[PDB]
């Protein structure tokens, strides 16, 4: 039922990026692993939702 | 300079908090007025090298969960400019001077002078600890070294001192232009245990009293003034409430810039010219 009704999506899993400032606790705005969001993402996974 | 009271407070509070918490008799003195069981429970939980719980410090609005058992939340507040100088001239200098520093050092003999070595070029020497030199002592400063005549002072050939001084950036003239600001930062000790919140309040007040003597807020951040809020639930709809008592720390400080002057004049010259009309 879900495979019939859902649309194909790419799912990628959140984790906090280890670029957070050890004092201020905020992300580095130049970080390449996360583009200023505090959250980095694992490689994408194909799923239907 | 431009200044950031919040980052100053974070940098200053964290080491002081650690050094109190690793030292049991300090807490035993700070909490002498609390109920015996409150005191002993706090000292058992958070205090000493074996402490299994820990306190934490950081700015507000993190994206992660904090140690809500005991956490100092730092929260930058309001401010306003209060006093201005004529021409906005906060000061003037003949030699661009950096931050004030205090460093430990030892004398050594060199070529029948005593010298103290300092890690950075001395822009100005404020004090050599526990020494006042006479003219006979031929006190001179050069680069990053202080130098001191050996002849009469041989007993002090390895004397240990603290040097209070300030860096130099460069040899240039200018005007320090700026103004004074009065600015507020809030700090709150969050805990889901009310007795922990009350103890964190006591510890923070002790830390701020101790901080008043530091060079940082003797030279800048002057006139620390404290206000205290009610104890209240900060968050009320978890499986438990989180409590805290705010304190507001207000500081008076200078915001200013080094306007360097390139113009220099090194000779007047005079001429007479004749008017035949
Ligand atoms: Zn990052």
């Amino acid at each position: 039922f879900i495979n019939d009704r859902g649309i194909k999506v790419l799912w990628e899993e959140a984790y906090f990026c280890p670029c957070l400032n050890p004092d201020t606790g905020h992300p580095r705005v130049d970080c390449p692993r996360c583009h200023g969001k505090g959250i980095a993402y694992l490689p994408p996974k194909e799923t239907i939702m | 300079a431009i200044t950031s009271v919040d980052s100053y407070l974070l940098s200053e509070i964290k080491p002081r908090l650690n050094t109190v918490l690793e030292n049991c008799y300090i807490i035993d003195e700070v909490l002498k007025d609390f109920d015996y069981q409150t005191r002993e429970s706090f000292k058992e939980a958070f205090c000493g090298k074996n402490a299994q719980h820990e306190v934490t410090v950081g700015f507000n609005f993190p994206k992660f969960k904090n140690n809500y058992e005991a956490h100092y939340l730092i929260q930058l507040g309001q401010g306003q400019e209060t006093k201005n100088s004529l021409g906005s001239i906060q000061s003037s200098y003949f030699e661009a001077t950096g931050d004030t520093l205090v460093e430990s050092s030892t004398a050594i003999r060199e070529d029948d002078k005593l010298v103290f070595t300092v890690s950075k070029p001395i822009g100005e020497l404020i004090k050599v600890e526990d020494i006042e030199f006479a003219k006979y002592d031929n006190l001179q400063v050069e680069g990053n070294k202080v130098s001191f005549k050996y002849q009469t002072n041989e007993d002090y050939e390895n004397y240990n001192a603290n040097i209070i001084f300030t860096e130099k950036k460069n040899d240039s003239k200018g005007l320090v232009k700026g103004f004074t600001v009065e600015e507020q930062v809030t700090v709150v000790g969050l805990s889901f245990n009310v007795d922990v919140a009350r103890c964190l309040d006591a510890v923070l007040k002790m830390i701020l009293i101790s901080m008043r003597d530091s060079i940082e807020e003797q030279q800048t951040f002057q006139l620390q003034n404290l206000s205290f809020g009610d104890i209240a639930p900060i968050i009320e709809d978890g499986d438990s409430m989180i409590f805290g008592r705010p304190t507001i720390i207000k500081y008076t400080s200078s915001l200013d810039l080094d306007y360097t002057i390139t113009q220099d004049i090194n000779k007047l010259t005079f001429k007479e010219r004749k008017d035949w009309k």
